[PDB]
């Protein structure tokens, strides 16, 4: 997995690849790793997939209860605290490594959150087995106060670095762009990889497979 | 990490490097290891990021509630005691080497070390974290009774610079804070502003 | 070490089990019985770790009998097999797992004869024939070679005897006698022990 | 070596039109301690060939001794034949493999750069005898932090000028200084062309710490 | 390895207005085959099936516990469960045992009970769900299965072609796996009927 | 515990035809979660009539292929003729077994022409067990390629199909298809497919691009 | 693997499956597990594939040398002994081999079981490999010294078949050989799938 | 698992041994012989690890026969026992230890009958009777109970039979047949096998 | 242990503490860790007492024989090379962190470190042993190019004193040596003569 985030002039850009692996086999070519937290907050996930799915869902659900009560747009810091207090409580046994980004009444915020419950608040972060490839791109090219399209280019370059250099990462690039005014969930943003063209027809005619037994059960 | 704090007449100076590592990857090159626990009380954090963040947030909570109840600024010694109780009770499950420093109206500038294991001791100045090993000799030779704020800032910046050069787990920028009755003044020494000492190349 | 075997025909199930209780290098009992009557038409055959085997089988037996007393009629072989499986499986990850391997043989008025196999993990399979223990390794192929679904009870006892003779010949452990019972529409019948 | 003692971190290499450039910081670390801060981890082997090593520095000094002596032996003959970069890379692959096969490795990962007969040579060898060639290489953390940047540039423009390769290497060394906790901001750059092998240093990268004020 | 103790393989595959799900038939304990008609695919609706491979005890447990929950779900709600909703129900069940899981990795195949749209997914043993538009596989021969499905699967296949593909993918995959096989069962799920076949297959 | 081995990835494949042999491999060389290089073929020419594919621990692939090269010359010097495909296979078996107690971590497949000009494939385990095969896959994605070859070349599990001779053209199509399928699912297989076709006229080379992720 | 052999009035029957495995992966369905040591001597392979192949090939070398030096056929006893003496030196080093040496010499039909643990024993019938327990059951219920030739073929074939059915690690085809006084013959090769068709 | 027994009377030594060769759960041979003739009046009975047992016993046997050929007369049961011991003990701490347990039975013209016991460590003890294997645990007390030094050979065979019957009754392993030989002034005599 | 050496124009200064430990028992409180290898070449020893004594005696033999053969004083670089060869070759069986320093007529005052593992590097000054950890920051701040002999002595004595206060495995007396063309001058700082830096009380 390669996941990443940037703070730009007017918001946040989050990015992710779409490969999920089981051992060193690709199980999913089009996994969605940028999870909904609230309408103004999203969270990329890496690490153990059931854990990132269930953790983001639980915090999103608790936040929706919170905002229903407060009648206000939720804060990024709130998602951060809920996530990190839960992860800490489980002592790293919940293997969720997260990039949390959004925009609240105090502006754009971005955090990386680790399985043992530490967080770092930073203007660019990466996580996952591709994170050093993605971070190299950011250290080399990030500038403060990028425009939207520069920020998007930078994130997708970082994710591409992970895609091409990390055997744990692959397939498509998803982005999510979050400003005061707008939410653009861009899935796929890019499709840099495609299966090669299937050079043979194998047209298996009816009867090719021998059958011992058959039961037709009709339905209404 | 390298953390440090020094007492002066009227307050304290605190300092840290800014490196977070996982193995030898730098996961944050500009970490803020000096965390406000109340208006005039900070902790400097070393060891586990997760542990020291959880413990600092918990103490912040405890101290804030205690302070509202009493309707007075908390004592530095109280903040230290609360860190100590939590670090000692959970000493088997935590990796936390802490320095508590700050100012209160009763005892003025104070520095407490709460090293791993959860003992607590007041000191004139304190150093901790993995990089502190490399500056014991320097601090012991250079410390003087009666240093001014400005001298404590320079002393601190120099010590941390020295540790940062040698300790692979320390580095980045130097974050400093001075705390006194008047408030908290924070600054960052980066790049050329970090004190510099030549590599001793051959004649 | 303990051998269980079962052979289901059209209208009966035949079962047998060795009669040894061993400890270290000695047989301590030569007339041991590994069969537990659950109801008029159900036998549970149980082997495995000492203590676990009896504790488990008797717990099941008492509860099947309790079912009869509460409800005035008996659990079907299938229902009893699933009950047995629910208990074993529920205990698997608990503080009290039971290390037992089982056969359940029965005859139901409406479904006819049935033979169930269960291992200590609580995997349950219905089978036309089956066996447990190291002896199974030497006998299952004998059963695969000669069994047919319409096998008569006379030829089943003969097929059983071929299995048991193969243990006398080829198996390293001294299992000289076996309990043999059959279940059909009229219940549970003791046959002569097969002895060497 | 069973247990490495003083060690060096990444070595980088990239081919360019007319040569090869390699780079390596000047640090020997003793675990986390930045202990010997002015050691060269690059060797001029002969006129056409240079080597840089990660890993145990004593083992590197042994290789240097052995390889230096082989080159002297060959020069004594004055016979018109020289070890090419590829031959030295072959030799080194056999030597590491052989030491690995006795369960007593030389604890190093190496990058060999050269220029001979109009061709740039760049080859890797590790302590197990894994060896190959490529247009760019990077050992240690460089495999994760520098190689992605080298490869990305190379895919847009496989043929680099010398000055482009040098700038690209400098950018990589900066990233390493930011993100490898065993790096050091004092490095050498060695270059091989038609003219021979030049080692430059001590060199430093500019760094930017503006992000230190972007936390709130 | 716990998941190879009983062996076994399941897959599901999507076509044009139909889905297919298949399994081997062996119940064995390490090297020993015990039975050749072991059920691994269970109905969860008229047009909705779950296939479970892994440790046979948990295959059974999960199927039975899932059915408990589904029946309650259907009695309480107005209605037949939707495929995606079953997936979530199974995810939830598995993730409850996050720290002592069931050793089974299911695949689900079915048609939406109102719209009849095809659905397939799989989950890992702690409940991570994965929906795909082509195929999913689970079991001791997953690599073999992936090879066969990647090579043979095509979009928009009619029931007959879907059957031939899922059959050939299964047979040839399990024939490279010592602990899977002893027969293959295939269910083809259409709007108006279920077709259930056993395949002529190697019995070694 | 120094470990003397590491896994470097790679898939290999050989197919015997009536009058040809194909040996194919991908060109990726990996370690851990990284790519060492995208251009490292796993096939090596041994004679005009014999090619060998090698995957596994690259340090052993290099060493072993260099040993085989030396031994082919030693044979040729001592017997005044090139080694046959079958004699190379037999010899490889003994060289692998010589390291029975510290094995070469290599999966080997030989493809070539036998003494009657027919396609021959010999496949090996790391300690030298081997046999002749009609086709074989090896290395990282072998479990993914093998079943398809069983089905499509061996005609296994198929009724009502004429068991025709394998043409070079169909064999070629198959090889490209299965590696493309393998590049979808095995993380180690990718970058490029290199194909060697051995016939009476010599050995020719095709290369096909694969996904780079 | 499943291999068996037995002596009877008309020589020695020798049969094997053809499967090889790497863990649970089926590596081959066409392994030749009966090795032609000379025209009157067969060796069967079970256990490590490379180990069996190497050591039985070496045995064939040694038997051939023997025959050249001594100007007569090696006995079954002596051949089996050469093999035991070769492997004895490697005990504890992890070789895995179980073989039957089957021939006909001056003592008549000959059959020895030899393995990497150091066993060497003569006997009337044996089965070796992960499937042996299953083959023994069927072979033992049908075996007789006075079996007719075709009955002996039927028994061997059926015993290996039944082993392939129960044992995940046996399969492929059943290959059957007959050692007669003037040499072994290859009697048949039957795919287990074609045998399945036949035996139901 | 392997059983050896010996009983020395006034002018003979009787010995017996089981006839099983086992492997994992199966008997692979039921007519196995564990006795090695060293000379006209000496038997060595040998059990233990596979390979070691035959390699060791045959090495002793060849050297004792060599001694006969070099010198024209045979090594006494006591000499051969100490030769056997020297070899086993000298190998104990070497790269090639032999994991074997033995009995040595013989008759000397001047000394009369002898029975020697040796364990794998190469401790040697002369005894009026002895046994090796797990079966020894169930039979030595039968021998202690009924042996007398003047026991006749007919009663020794009866005593032997009591031991062997006790294995059939009480021992968990299937050892159905035993080789029996006796040694006296006229050499080595094969008796009928004792079988069940 | 704490060992140090420093180059000056014309010679070197060497120093060590004098503590030998077994666990936390002090088996010798006045150890001499500075061992003459030739007339103007010393080694400072840290690590295993048995190993460094055996290696030093061996190199003393080799260097003495070499020097008689050549009929000239040996090079400091040669002495360091011989330690390096033996410490590298036997790196798996030895625990030896060595500093070689001395004077020869060709290259003057020189300091070489041969740390564990057996690498060799020339330095302006070197420190080693368990106590060196505590004086990196001090020596890095205090070192100046061009120090006199006397300054080198004070710099050495201060560094060692600081290390000794902090490192439980260092202590006792400070042994110093200065080596130059004129010869070797040794002295001991004990008790009150060891430089003193206050414990920082409240
Ligand atoms: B200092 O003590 O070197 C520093 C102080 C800290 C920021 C208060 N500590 C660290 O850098 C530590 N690092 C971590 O705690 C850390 C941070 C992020 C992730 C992980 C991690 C932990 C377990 C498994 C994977 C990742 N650890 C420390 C020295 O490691
Ligand atoms: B039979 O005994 O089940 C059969 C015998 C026969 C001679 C092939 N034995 C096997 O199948 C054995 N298999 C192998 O030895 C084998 C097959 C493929 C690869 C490897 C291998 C060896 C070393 C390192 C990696 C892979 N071994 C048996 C089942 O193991
Ligand atoms: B210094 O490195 O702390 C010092 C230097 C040395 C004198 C050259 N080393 C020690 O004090 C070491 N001590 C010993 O080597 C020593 C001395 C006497 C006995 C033993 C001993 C060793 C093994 C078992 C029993 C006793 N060791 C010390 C750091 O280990
Ligand atoms: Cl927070
Ligand atoms: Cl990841
Ligand atoms: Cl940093
Ligand atoms: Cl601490
Ligand atoms: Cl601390
Ligand atoms: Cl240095
Ligand atoms: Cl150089
Ligand atoms: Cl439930
Ligand atoms: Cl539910
Ligand atoms: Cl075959
Ligand atoms: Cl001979
Ligand atoms: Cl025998
Ligand atoms: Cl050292
Ligand atoms: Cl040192
Ligand atoms: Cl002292
Ligand atoms: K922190
Ligand atoms: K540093
Ligand atoms: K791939
Ligand atoms: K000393
Ligand atoms: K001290
Ligand atoms: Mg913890
Ligand atoms: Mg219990
Ligand atoms: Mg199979
Ligand atoms: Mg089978
Ligand atoms: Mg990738
Ligand atoms: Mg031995
Ligand atoms: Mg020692």
């Amino acid at each position: 997995t390669t996941i990443a985030g940037v703070v730009y002039k007017d918001g946040i850009v989050l990015g992710a690849d779409t490969r999920a692996t089981e051992g060193m086999v690709v199980a999913d070519k089009n996994c969605s790793k940028i999870h909904f937290i609230s309408p103004n907050i999203y969270c990329c996930g890496a690490g153990t997939a059931a854990d990132t799915d269930m953790t983001t869902q639980l915090i999103s659900s608790n936040l929706e209860l919170h905002s229903l009560s407060t009648g206000r747009l939720p804060r990024v810091v709130t998602a951060n605290r809920m996530l990190k207090q839960m992860l800490f409580r489980y002592q790293g046994y919940i293997g969720a490594a997260l990039v949390l980004g959004g925009v609240d009444v105090t502006g754009p915020h971005l955090y990386s959150i680790y399985p043992h419950g530490s967080t770092d608040k930073l203007p660019y972060v990466t996580m996952g087995s591709g994170s050093l490839a993605a971070m190299a791109v950011f250290e080399d090219k990030f500038r403060p106060d990028m425009e939207e399209e520069e920020a998007k280019n930078l994130v997708s370059e970082a994710i591409a670095a992970g895609i091409f250099n990390d055997l744990g990462s692959g397939s498509n690039i998803d982005l999510c762009v979050i400003s005061k005014n707008k939410l653009d969930f861009l899935r796929p943003y890019t499709v840099p990889n495609k299966k090669g063209t299937r050079l043979g027809r194998y047209r298996c005619e009816k009867g090719t497979t021998a059958v011992l037994t058959e039961k037709i059960t009709p339905l209404e | 990490t390298t953390i440090m704090a020094v007492q002066f007449d009227g307050g304290v100076v605190l300092g840290a490097d800014s490196r977070t590592t996982t193995g030898s990857y730098i996961a944050n090159r500009v970490t803020d290891k000096l965390t406000p626990i109340h208006d005039r009380i900070f902790c400097c954090r070393s060891g586990s990021a997760a542990d020291t963040q959880a413990v600092a947030d918990a103490v912040t909570y405890q101290l804030g509630f205690h302070s509202i109840e009493l309707n007075e600024p908390p004592l530095v010694h109280t903040a230290a005691s609360l860190f100590k109780e939590m670090c000692y009770r959970y000493r088997e499950d935590l990796m936390a080497g802490i320095i508590i420093a700050g100012w209160d109206p009763q005892e003025g500038g104070q520095v407490y070390s709460v090293p791993m294991g959860g003992m607590m001791v007041r000191q004139s100045f304190a150093i901790g974290g993995s990089g502190s090993s490399y500056i014991y000799g320097y601090v012991d030779a250079t410390y003087r009774e009666g240093m001014t704020k400005e001298e404590c800032l320079q002393f601190t910046a120099n010590a941390l610079a020295l540790a940062m050069e040698r300790d692979g787990s320390s580095g980045g920028v130097i974050r400093l804070a001075a705390i006194a009755e008047s408030g908290v003044e924070r600054q960052v020494l980066l790049g050329d502003q970090i004190p510099k000492f030549a590599v001793a190349t051959l004649p | 070490m303990e051998y269980l075997i079962g052979i289901q025909g059209p209208d009966y199930v035949l079962v047998a089990s060795d009669r040894v209780a061993a400890s270290n290098i000695v047989q301590m009992k030569d007339d041991h019985d590994k069969m537990f009557k659950m109801s008029e038409k159900i036998l549970l055959l149980c082997v495995g770790e000492a203590g676990d085997t009896v504790q488990f089988a008797e717990y099941i037996q008492k509860n099947v009998q309790l079912y009869k007393m509460r409800n005035g009629y008996e659990l079907s072989p299938t229902a009893a097999a699933n009950f047995t499986r629910r208990n074993l499986a529920d205990c698997l990850r608990s503080r009290t797992p039971y290390h037992v391997n089982l056969l359940l043989a029965g005859y139901d008025e409406h479904e006819g004869p049935a033979l169930y196999y269960m291992d200590y993990l609580a995997a349950l399979a219905k089978a036309p024939f089956a066996a447990h223990g190291y002896g199974a390794f030497l006998t299952l192929s004998i059963l695969d070679r000669y069994y047919t679904p319409t096998i008569s009870r006379e030829r089943a006892v003969e097929l059983l005897r071929k299995c048991l003779e193969e243990l006398q010949k080829r198996f390293i452990l001294n299992l000289p006698t076996f309990s043999v019972r059959i279940i059909d529409k009229n219940g549970i019948h003791d046959l002569d022990n097969i002895s060497f | 070596t069973q247990n490495p003692m003083v060690t060096g971190t990444s070595v980088l290499g990239v081919k360019f039109e007319g040569g090869v450039v390699i780079a390596a910081d000047m640090l020997g670390s003793y675990g986390s301690l930045a202990r010997f801060r002015n050691i060269s981890r690059i060797m001029r082997v002969n006129n056409s060939t240079m080597l840089g090593a990660s890993g145990d520095y004593a083992d590197f000094q042994y290789l240097k001794q052995v390889l230096g002596q082989m080159v002297i032996d060959e020069e004594l003959l004055g016979d018109g034949h020289s070890y090419s970069p590829r031959a030295i890379h072959s030799w080194l692959t056999r030597a590491m493999y052989s030491r690995r096969s006795k369960m007593n490795p030389l604890w190093n990962t190496m990058v060999i750069g050269g220029y001979a007969d109009g061709e740039s040579f760049l080859g890797y060898v590790d302590m197990l005898g894994v060896a190959y060639e490529a247009p760019s290489l990077a050992t240690g953390y460089g495999a994760y932090l520098a190689q992605p940047l080298l490869r990305e540039v190379l895919e847009k423009q496989p043929v680099l000028s010398q000055t482009e390769a040098r700038d690209l290497v400098e950018r990589c060394m900066r990233v390493l200084y930011y993100r490898d906790a065993r790096s050091y901001n004092r490095f050498q750059i060695a270059t091989v062309t038609e003219k021979g092998v030049e080692i430059e240093g001590p060199l430093s990268t500019e760094t930017n710490w503006d992000i230190a004020h972007m936390i709130s | 390895s716990i998941m190879s103790y009983n062996g076994g393989a399941v897959m599901a595959m999507k076509g044009k207005n139909c889905v297919a799900i298949a399994a081997d038939r062996r119940f064995g304990i390490q090297a020993q085959m015990v039975t050749t008609d072991f059920q691994k695919i269970f109905p969860m609706g008229d047009r909705l099936y779950i296939g479970l491979a892994g440790l046979a005890t948990d295959v059974q447990t999960v199927a039975q516990r899932l059915k408990f929950r589904l029946n309650l779900y259907e009695l309480k709600e107005g209605r037949q469960i939707k495929p995606y909703t079953l997936m979530s129900m199974v995810a939830n069940l598995l993730y409850e045992k996050r720290f002592g899981p069931y050793y089974t990795e299911p695949v689900i195949a079915g048609l939406d009970p109102k719209t009849f749209k095809p659905f397939i997914c799989s989950l890992d043993l702690i409940g991570c769900p994965m929906v795909t538009d082509d195929f999913v596989v689970s079991g001791t021969c997953a690599e073999q299965m992936y090879g066969m499905c990647e090579s043979l699967w095509e979009p928009n296949m009619d029931p007959d072609h879907l059957f031939e593909t899922i059959s050939q993918a299964m047979l040839n995959a399990v024939d490279r796996d010592a602990v899977s096989g002893m027969g293959v069962i295939v269910h083809i799920i259409e709007k108006d009927k279920i077709t259930t076949r056993t395949l002529k297959a190697r019995m070694d | 515990r120094f470990s003397p081995y590491v896994f470097n990835g790679g898939t290999i494949l050989a197919i015997a035809g009536e009058d040809f042999a194909i040996v194919a491999s991908d060109t990726r060389l990996s370690e851990g979660f990284s790519i060492h290089t995208r251009d490292s073929p796993k096939c090596y020419k041994l004679t005009d009539k014999t090619v060998i594919g090698c995957s596994g621990f690259h340090g052993d692939c290099l060493t072993l292929t260099k040993i085989i090269e030396a031994r082919l010359k030693m044979y040729k010097h001592s017997n005044n003729k090139a080694m046959t495909t079958g004699a190379i296979a037999a010899m490889l078996s003994t060289i692998l077994y010589s390291r029975r107690f510290f094995p070469y971590y290599v999966y080997n497949i030989i493809g070539g022409l036998d003494e009657e000009g027919k396609g021959a494939v010999y496949s090996f385990d790391p300690v030298g067990s081997y046999q002749r095969d009609s086709f074989k896959a090896g290395g990282s994605a072998s479990a993914m390629l093998q079943p398809l070859l069983d089905n499509q070349v061996g005609f296994k599990n198929m009724q009502n199909v004429e068991h025709v001779p394998l043409s070079l053209d169909r064999a070629m199509r198959l090889v490209k298809d299965v590696f493309i399928s393998a590049a979808e699912r095995d993380v180690y297989t990718g970058d490029a497919l290199r194909i060697c076709i051995v016939t009476k006229e010599g050995i020719r080379e095709e290369t096909v691009s694969l996904r780079k992720d | 693997t499943t291999t068996l052999a037995f002596k009877f009035r008309h020589g020695v029957i020798v049969a094997a499956d053809s499967r090889a495995t790497a863990g649970a992966y089926i590596a081959s369905q066409t392994v030749k597990k009966v090795i032609e040591i000379n025209p009157y001597l067969l060796g069967t392979m079970a256990g490590g594939a490379a180990d069996c192949s190497f050591w039985e090939r070496l045995l064939a070398r040694q038997c051939r040398i023997y025959e050249l030096r001594n100007k007569e056929r090696i006995s079954v006893a002596a051949a089996s002994k050469l093999l035991a003496n070769m492997v004895y030196q490697y005990k504890g080093m992890g070789l895995s081999m179980g073989t039957m040496i089957c021939g006909w010499d001056k003592r008549g039909p000959g059959l020895y079981y030899v393995d990497s643990e150091g066993n060497r024993i003569s006997g009337a019938t044996f089965s070796v490999g992960s499937g042996s327990v299953y083959a023994y059951g069927v072979m033992d219920r049908g075996y007789s010294y006075d079996l007719e030739v075709e009955q002996a073929y039927d028994l061997a074939r059926r015993a290996i078949y039944q082993a392939t059915y129960r044992d995940a690690y046996s399969g492929g085809a059943v290959n059957l050989y007959h050692v007669r006084e003037d040499g072994w013959i290859r009697v048949s090769s039957d795919n287990v799938a074609d045998l399945h068709e036949k035996y139901s």
